[PDB]
């Protein structure tokens, strides 16, 4: 690949500097453009780099290029949590409709909200049908933790998942297990739990 | 005393895929680059070729022009695409780019042919059609406009860079310039295509600079029916000429071949039609006359 | 805006297949390209102007054509697993070319593994009512292949975007099988006050694109087309 | 469109028999460049052939020189075959120490 991008993916605290890098070897290189993917829509393009040594600012996306250097940073300041998209180099070499775009492989940035107040808790949740189907929700905990898989096929955890309450300001994580096999308790055992994880006797 | 720079440059493409360019690089009538397609640089045709400009800038205008050359190709190629079932191989490019000298003044150009008429030149800031041109070119000249950086990247080459490059050229190569190299002259003779006359041959070989002097005289007389021959080349970038004469039958008696050039210095060479000279020169080149021009 | 025809779509091995994409920018320029992961969009084929039709960098398999300036379509002949990908369509007059909404096409070995999924609401815990004030529900959409849902949640007859997350990326219910069905799942969260209220009514809804009117069927279970399944839900006072 | 070729051959020097010299083909007004120039010893192929760089003039018609050292005598003959694609045949063209 002529566009390389660095690092495969990103994470940072909400609110915190995020930068992300590319790198090219097009010739010739007229100029540099970075995009914007939110997961399941198109390309939507944030700013262009024109000059031999160029600098742009767009809200809170700024860019730099180095066409001497054939590298490009991408700073973004403050980062929200819709911000969590795949950021996606490209290099036009040439300056008019001839031109052929270059594509990086694009770097994926997921945004970890900043929890202030943890209240980590494992709940059964039961089928608004059929009373025997349940799952459990491990919920409110801080993005220090992580949720790992299962080690019994029987088993079926998610990855952790932010929802954001938006009258209330309120971010919180949640992931979802359920087996058919089982108790709530000892369900998400693999993952690192909190000490202070509130399991509610059923 | 002017002197024309000239960048020519010739790109054939057979097909969709096929393509060469070679380029050469003349001042005045005398050649100083040369770049094959098959080199990757360009190559001097001289000690002085270089110009006045350091290492570390020509590699920079080199660099500029190998991302063309590469480019130019793509380029074209996409505009063939672009006027696919109105323009169609094979196609033939050719690129005349230079500057004329004059005190500090100077005159850029850079023409553009397409299959052998000129069609393209880069006038002020854009590529422009001549008048005459076919119309069908129009939007392959508004697509070439758009492309704000090569525009600019032309235009500092004709406006800057051309003038300084040829005034040091010009001093590097005072010494090569200014060479005087002394021409041979020989005589032979021919059928005229009339019957019953004869054409004279006045052969003036190996002279440089171009500009020369080749009469026929009778004594003081100038025989106004001398024909000047083209210049031709030779392979030390010298200069063959010859001045002809359609003479009767039995009338080639009395004449001369004068010839005048520069680096003579006021000593004309002087060739008598029947001297000693001229019938001992001509025994030391007869031939069978097979297969003579008719 | 470039708009493109269909956003999803499931076929089989050598069946022909046709992706949409229309312009009302005016633009003479039009690209596909496709993405895959680890890699960068690649272009395929692309348009100079009306009847222009030019190959691309991986034009194998695919063979677009421009009938209009507005319309330029991508046309699989016999259709390849090799090709299942995300199908980007693209449009240009500086040089800024403007990116489609992206087709999702998956092309599979056999029909025979096609299932909707089963769609399953399961309501808030007393125990989280009463430690948080606030009350979640969780949707489970389960044994469905392949990989083509999109999970709306929907208060009262309107959908609601606040107070969702739904998981990136759905899980195989068998990890070792290359036929494995998957699983995806969603949550809502609502407040105390709000779930404990008997006239409101929640509902999960999955769309999932399937087998369509054309392609032949013969199995014992229903014909495994493109549909809507939901799971419902209501308030109560307890 | 397509232009002929144009043939010139010529000596560098007086062409004295027995004596060393360089025979000179020099090709002009032709188009396309693409021109295969080839120069003969009593019909066989000159091998050290050396040749000069294409160019065009004014009228935007190309040019190309070949020469090639040669002794010229009073019986071998001397030739420079051209083979482009606006003739049917190659011309050919002899070298005449007199015209
Ligand atoms: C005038 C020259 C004087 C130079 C003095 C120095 C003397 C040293 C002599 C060295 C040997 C010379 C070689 C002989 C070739 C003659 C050269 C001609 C001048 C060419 C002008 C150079 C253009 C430089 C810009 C360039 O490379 N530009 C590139 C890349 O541009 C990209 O990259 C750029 C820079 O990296 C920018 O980022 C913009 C990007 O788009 C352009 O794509 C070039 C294409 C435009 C030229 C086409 C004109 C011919 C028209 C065709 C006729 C119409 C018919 C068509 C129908 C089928």
């Amino acid at each position: 690949t002529q566009v390389e991008q660095s690092p495969q993916s990103l994470v940072v605290r909400q609110g915190e500097n995020s930068v992300l890098q590319c790198n090219y070897s097009v010739t010739p290189d007229n100029h540099l453009r970075w995009f914007k993917q939110d997961t399941g829509k198109g390309l939507v393009s944030l700013t262009v780099l024109v000059d031999q040594k160029d600098k742009t600012s767009n809200g809170r996306y700024s860019a730099t290029l180095d066409k001497d250097a054939k590298h490009s940073t991408l700073h973004i300041t403050a980062t929200l949590l819709d911000d969590t998209a795949t950021y996606i180099c490209v290099v036009g070499d040439r300056g008019s409709a001839l031109g052929r775009l270059h594509f990086g492989a694009g770097t994926q940035l997921i945004v970890i909200p900043d929890i202030q107040n943890p209240d980590p808790a494992v709940y059964q949740l039961r089928d608004s049908k059929s009373s025997d189907k349940s799952v459990c929700l491990f919920t409110d905990f801080d993005s220090q933790t992580n949720v790992s898989q299962s080690k019994d096929s029987d088993v079926y955890i998610t990855d952790k998942c932010v929802l954001d309450m938006r009258s209330m300001d309120f971010k919180s994580n949640s992931a979802v297990a359920w087996s058919n096999k089982f108790a709530c308790a000892n369900a998400f055992n693999n993952s690192i739990i909190p000490e202070d994880t509130f399991f509610p006797s059923p | 005393k002017n002197y024309t720079f000239r960048c020519l440059q010739m790109s054939s493409f057979a097909n969709r895929s096929w393509s060469r360019t070679d380029s050469v690089v003349w001042l005045g009538d005398l050649q100083t680059h040369r770049w094959s397609n098959d080199s990757a640089t360009i190559s001097f045709t001289k000690p002085w070729s270089q110009g006045k400009l350091s290492n570390q800038q020509w590699e920079k205008l080199q660099h500029m022009f190998q991302v063309y050359r590469v480019s130019f190709t793509r380029d074209i190629q996409e505009l063939v695409k672009m006027m696919s079932p109105k323009e169609d191989y094979p196609i033939e490019i050719q690129l005349s780019a230079g500057c004329e000298m004059y005190g500090n003044a100077s005159e850029s150009f850079l023409h553009v042919a397409f299959q052998g008429k000129y069609v393209v030149r880069f006038w002020g800031t854009s590529w422009q059609t001549v008048p005459g041109a076919p119309s069908w070119l129009d939007l392959p000249i508004k697509v070439l406009n758009a492309d704000q950086g090569t525009s600019a990247t032309v235009q500092m080459l004709l406006n800057d860079t051309c003038p300084l490059f040829v005034r040091g050229l010009l001093e590097a190569g005072k010494s090569d310039l200014e060479k005087q190299e002394k021409p041979v002259a020989w005589l032979s003779s021919v059928p005229s295509s009339a019957h019953g006359h004869r054409q004279l041959v006045c052969h003036v070989s190996g002279f440089y600079p171009k500009p020369v002097w080749v009469m026929w005289m009778r004594g003081d007389q100038e025989q106004q029916g001398t024909h000047r021959g083209d210049f031709l080349p030779n392979a030390d970038e010298t200069w063959y000429l010859q001045a002809t004469l359609d003479v009767e039958a039995g009338e080639e008696a009395g004449l001369a071949c004068r010839v005048k050039h520069s680096s003579l210095g006021g000593q004309d060479i002087i060739l008598y039609w029947g001297s000693l000279h001229h019938i001992l020169d001509a025994q030391k080149m007869v031939w069978n006359h097979r297969h003579h021009h008719h | 805006a470039v708009t493109q025809s269909p956003r999803n779509k499931v076929a089989v091995t050598g069946g022909k297949v046709t992706l949409s994409c229309n312009q009302t920018n005016n633009h003479n320029n039009m690209y596909w390209y496709r993405q895959d992961t680890g890699h960068g969009l690649r272009l395929i084929h692309y348009s100079y102007g009306a009847g222009s039709t030019e190959k691309g960098d991986i034009p194998d398999g695919y063979k677009a054509s421009r009938p209009s300036q507005e319309n330029f379509s991508l046309i699989l002949e016999l259709a390849t697993p090799s090709q299942t990908s995300v199908y980007f369509c693209a449009s240009g007059d500086y040089a800024e070319q403007f990116f489609g909404p992206g087709t999702r096409l998956t092309v599979l070995e056999d029909l025979k593994n096609v299932f909707p999924p089963e769609v399953a609401v399961f309501e808030p815990s007393e125990a989280e009512i009463s430690h948080t004030q606030k009350a979640t529900l969780v949707c489970l959409a389960t044994g469905f292949y392949p990989d083509h849902v999109e999970l709306s949640w929907w208060v009262n007859g309107k959908e609601v975007h606040s107070g969702v997350c739904t998981d990136p990326q759905p899980l195989k219910e068998q990890p070792a099988l290359n036929d494995s069905r998957y699983a995806l799942s969603s949550r809502l969260r609502v407040s105390a006050t709000f779930w404990q209220n008997p006239r409101n009514h929640f509902r999960c809804q999955v769309q999932f694109y399937g087998l369509s009117e054309n392609d032949e069927w013969t199995q014992d279970r229903a014909k495994p087309v493109t549909q809507i399944v939901s799971a419902e839900a209501w308030g109560r006072a307890d | 469109i397509q232009k002929t070729p144009q043939i010139q051959v010529y000596s560098r020097h007086p062409p004295e028999n027995g004596k060393p010299n360089i025979l000179n083909c020099y090709v002009t007004q032709f188009h396309p460049p693409h021109i295969e120039i080839q120069m003969l010893k009593n019909g066989k192929k000159i091998p050290k052939v050396e040749m000069s760089d294409m160019s065009f003039s004014k009228d935007w018609s190309f040019y190309i020189l070949a020469h090639t050292e040669f002794t010229p005598t009073e019986t071998d003959t001397y030739a420079c075959r051209v083979k482009h694609a606006s003739m049917a045949e190659p011309k050919t063209v002899y070298w005449d120490r007199d015209m």
